[PDB]
């Protein structure tokens, strides 16, 4: 029964954490766009990589 | 090393050139003292004296 509970609600956690990884990934992509344009320095891009990892 | 941006170097270079221009303003305003001759030639009276 506890395994059926985990199979019943771990999908609604894995989809949420995958959306979190995708949101942080496109956050890092926007921070890399800001860096390669030249607005912010390299340390904010390293903070974006810290959050994505 | 790209530890700073290009923008926070560009505005710092702008502030450098603005302060250089302000020093140039002060240097011409100090060159306006000890009044230099505009053109070479023969000089007349000293219509003002020392202390006036």
């Amino acid at each position: 029964a506890d395994g059926l509970a985990a199979r019943g609600t771990f999908t609604e956690q894995l989809q949420a954490q995958r959306d979190l990884v995708k949101a942080s990934d496109e956050y890092y992509q926007l921070a890399d766009k800001r860096y390669r344009t030249g607005v912010d320095n390299y340390l904010t891009l390293l903070d974006a990589q810290r959050s994505l990892f | 090393d790209q530890a700073v941006s290009k923008q926070q170097y560009a505005d710092a270079n702008a502030a450098y050139l603005q302060s250089k221009a302000a020093v140039e303003q002060a240097r011409i305003n100090l060159r306006y003292t000890k009044v230099l001759s505009p053109i070479s030639g023969r000089i007349g009276r000293s219509a003002v004296t020392e202390g006036a």
